[PDB]
């Protein structure tokens, strides 16, 4: 098998563009570029045969700029997706992150690794307001009830509990639905708007017969009752009540949770 | 009459659930197909964008 | 006699008994390589076992029953620490 | 009697927790299916761009060519009805939705079906070009 | 319609690659390969599979390796039509190589499952099976197809528990819980995978494992400590520290009544009485 560096260092050599007297008789640039490219992903491909993963991405995200530079921006996408495939496979969440954006804008499949692109930055770097960006600009696009989804959990864990309630009724409206009323009710009343709950419980009530029957409704208005009354064991009970029957999630943790820290804050604007 | 109103709604989701299943049974052969003739349209495609190219270069 | 023998540490893995003979004598065997013949030796710094050589099990390696295993709670293939042990001192 | 009741309670709490079963599974196949549907509407975009392409293919290549007991048992009674209830809720959304799927199936089929032909006409000509 | 016979010996002559003077002003060969696999798809069950197989040894002679992997699943797909099982093992293995050495892995994955499946099912090459599992499994991790991946693996651990590898088995079901754990779509596959586990390592006479994954499973997933298999499990580790087969045939009998067992679990369980009556034959 040839060796990858002599073949990034052939590529290299011919990736310099004609410059001076040699333009007045070299043809266009693009074919060097277009060997270079080649050169390069033979190099990469012997690299990810070696599973090193991450110089077979640093030869892939070479071979992309050369078809960049050669006019085939198609080419250079799917070399960005592999880019992205073999470095995220290598552990390196910022090389992958890097080759989706530029995949992505090459194709603007821009929802699709802009998704992927939000998976990453959530799990991979926990760049929590980049995920939502990217959820949010991805669902906008496929219309996107999924990326929604994810934005509005995001938003709703990083205290964006009213575009988080707003992204809850664009889902209910193009609607799941059971939860979504409730966890919209929920972030109503994380924004201490206790109203805002009531009339979002009212409207799945009268609009979904199922989800006026369901445990959602009842364990909203109940949420919503200790709130107004300001008993905030009353509502743990319930809390704990709706735990037994349906396992809650760390959503329903977090949002819970500041709401109880809220009925403590009154506590204290209550001296 | 409780419990007979659970088993005769237990009894109707069957109904609705043996459906499925024969709904699902026709998904997984629309699909078999489809990824088949995906596979044939990629082929195609790269044959044509080859075509193509080799046109011209043929050309030039 | 233990007044002199090596009382460094190894890490030796926990297998099936040889045979119910050897599990009957309630002896840790042992490859001469691993430590002398009729010795007492701790495991954990808790659970002190006698010592026999044995031909049958590779050297850095530990032999268990199923009593043993249960005294201790381990399972098999486990890894566990063998020192020398000195119970008069 | 104390013998029939403790086998009812026993009854009603496998019943519950197949009931629990049978909704986990539903929910997951749910979600599966509406992240399926919209990789298939990827597909269907896709489709749709390459018969444009193909459109414009098509006239270059045509150019070219030119060119106790009791209470239990009923709170567990109580509590199966409830997941029955969204389990029938599940039964009748899933169905919906393989109907939907199914007829875009058949249409992305039939699509693929035609551009991957149309690729073939231009690719045949261009041969003879 | 042209005949298929003659449409062969016609890509037969055209594929005599030039030789000697001739080679001297002769093109490259790659063009009468190509015709001579136009030919070959053209006059192309076990027939067709047979003329694909041509076609593809054409391709690849002409360097389109693409073609002649898609070419290859053509034939796999006629002789496993064809009934014709050792062709079909072969062109998927000539396509998994073509697709893996071409860095399309998630083909080669798919494929090596439906090889391992043809394995298991039409050739019975448990071991074989075994493998394309256990590779395709890898593959789909590596792609992070985390679903196709815990099939692959539930296959691969079926099959080697039922080839007396019970200590692998236990580990490749640990590593299906490890994968399936925090999400709300595996859980059922976890309450029956800890069992499963348990069952292996009580295959292999290891109470003590088993009592330790019974022991992970009830405080890691609250479904599995009150599912009827966390109790079975349970029952069966402590019928196993009695030496009470017949204890062990009960609770197999009250498990079955409740929840239908399957020829894996009959499997385990045969084997695990055979080694209470191996024990009684240490007795003496």
């Amino acid at each position: 098998m040839s060796d990858p560096v002599e073949l990034l260092k052939r590529a290299e050599k011919k990736g310099v563009p004609s410059s001076g007297f040699m333009k007045l008789f070299s043809g266009s640039d693009s074919y060097k570029f277009e060997e270079a490219a080649d050169l390069c992903v033979q190099a990469a491909t012997i690299y990810r045969l070696r599973k090193e993963l991450n110089l077979a991405g640093d030869s892939f995200l070479k071979a992309a700029d050369y078809q960049k530079k050669a006019g085939n921006e198609d080419e250079a996408g799917n070399t960005y997706v592999e880019a992205y495939k073999c470095f995220k496979s290598g552990g390196n969440s910022v090389n992958a992150v890097d080759s989706l954006e530029n995949a992505i804008q090459i194709f603007t499949r821009g929802a699709n690794f802009k998704f992927e692109l939000g998976e990453i930055l959530e799990n991979d770097l926990h760049d929590y307001a980049k995920a939502i960006d990217c959820y949010e600009l991805a669902g906008e696009w496929y219309a996107s009830n999924k990326c929604f989804i994810k934005c509005a959990d995001l938003k709703a864990l990083d205290g964006q509990y009213i575009e988080a309630s707003d992204i809850y009724s664009k889902l209910i409206k193009s609607s799941s639905l059971k939860d979504y009323f409730l966890k919209k009710g929920l972030c109503q009343l994380a924004a201490t708007d206790a109203v805002a709950a009531a009339r979002t419980l009212q409207e799945g009530q009268s609009e979904d017969p199922n989800f006026a029957d369901s445990r959602e409704s009842n364990f909203l208005k109940s949420l919503i009752d200790a709130v107004n009354e300001g008993d905030s064991e009353q509502l743990s009970e319930h809390c704990k009540e709706f735990d037994n029957f349906m396992r809650l999630d760390k959503w329903k943790i977090t949002i819970l949770n500041k709401i109880k820290e809220s009925i403590q804050q009154q506590e204290d604007d209550l001296l | 009459s409780r419990t007979a109103e659970l088993q005769a709604e237990i009894d109707d989701t069957v109904g609705i659930m043996r459906d499925n299943i024969n709904k699902v049974a026709e998904r997984g052969e629309r699909l078999t197909s489809i990824e088949d003739k995906a596979d044939n349209l990629a082929v195609s495609a790269q044959g044509f964008k080859r075509g193509a190219n080799r046109v011209r270069k043929a050309m030039w | 006699d233990m007044t002199n023998m090596d009382t460094r540490t190894r890490h030796l893995k926990v297998s099936n008994c040889p045979n119910n003979s050897y599990a009957l004598a309630n002896v840790a065997a042992v490859s001469p390589n691993d430590f002398p013949n009729n010795i007492y030796i701790i495991i954990d710094n808790l659970f002190v076992f006698t010592t026999r050589h044995s031909n049958d099990i590779p050297p850095g390696t530990i032999g268990f029953n199923g009593n043993q295993r249960t005294w201790g709670g381990w399972s098999l293939n486990q890894d566990v620490q063998a020192k020398a042990f000195d119970l008069f001192k | 009697i104390k013998f029939t009741k403790q086998s009812s309670v026993a009854s009603t709490r496998n019943t519950l927790k197949m009931a629990q079963d049978a909704e986990r599974a539903g929910m997951n196949t749910l979600g599966m299916l509406g992240h399926q549907s919209e990789q298939l509407n990827n597909v269907e975009g896709n489709l749709d761009l390459m018969k444009v392409q193909n459109k414009v293919a098509d006239e270059k290549v045509a150019e070219l060519k030119k060119l106790e007991m009791e209470l239990e048992i009923d709170r567990n009674l109580d509590q199966i009805q409830q997941v029955s209830n969204r389990l029938k809720k599940m039964a009748l959304t899933t169905g919906k939705e393989l109907d939907s799927q199914q007829k875009r199936l058949n249409n992305i089929e039939e699509s693929t079906d035609d551009l991957d032909i149309n690729l073939h006409m231009n690719t045949n000509r261009l041969a003879g070009i």
